[PDB]
């Protein structure tokens, strides 16, 4: 329901960035797009922006397994 | 026998029904640069219609 | 009505009646425009019917 605590595949706690990259990512997206509607901000559009330098700034490896599970997991608190 | 009275309507209304193949050749009767192919029967035969009224095989 | 008018010429006698003939012309009106307002929620099915731009076939009509 959240961003695991460490890496499912290799264990890297990737848990201790998981709440400041949410915020940072929700930041990010939303100076790429300049200021629109959330539903008028397609879920597609919002996707194919490019989150390799912020993870990277945040400490985490370029392992493809970390990056993975930071950027897909799905967040409890944003569907109910 | 075929192409007399078993599908005369629908050798008729050939021209106009829009989902029929069509072939690039004049028209002698009209000079329209495109005509419709029918292929009926286990005979297959090929007739053209046109618009105007003509058709193959001396219709 | 060009290819009648190219035959007009041709059997009266003008030696350039293929040049009174025109290109066939097929096309759908949907326009780029048209998505980029649907993914902006300014466009609906129900508008894009209602200035005729589709419709609906079941498939008897098909
Ligand atoms: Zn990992
Ligand atoms: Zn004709």
């Amino acid at each position: 329901m959240l961003i695991p605590v460490v890496c499912f595949t290799c264990g890297f706690p990737i848990g201790t960035y998981a709440a400041i990259f949410d915020k940072a990512r929700t930041e990010y997206i939303k100076t790429k797009m300049g200021g629109t509607l959330p539903q008028n901000i397609p879920l597609d559009a919002s996707l194919q922006i490019e989150l390799k330098d912020l993870i990277t700034a945040l400490g985490i490896p370029m392992r493809v397994c970390c990056r993975t599970h930071l950027i897909t997991t799905l967040d409890y608190r944003k569907y109910y | 026998g075929e192409m007399e009275d078993k599908y005369k309507i629908f050798i008729k209304n050939a021209p106009f029904d829009p989902t029929n193949c069509q072939i690039k050749k004049d028209c002698p009767n009209c000079h329209l640069d495109y005509l419709t192919q029918i292929c009926i029967g286990s005979q297959k035969i090929i007739i053209l219609v046109c618009r105007c009224g003509y058709m193959s095989n001396r219709g | 009505q060009a290819c009648y008018k190219a035959a007009e010429a041709r059997k009266k006698g003008d030696k350039d009646w293929e040049k009174h003939k025109i290109p066939f012309i097929q096309n759908t009106r949907f326009t780029p425009q048209m998505a980029k307002d649907i993914l902006a929620g300014t466009l609906t099915l129900e508008d894009l019917v209602a200035q005729g731009i589709c419709e609906f076939i079941t498939p008897e009509e098909a």
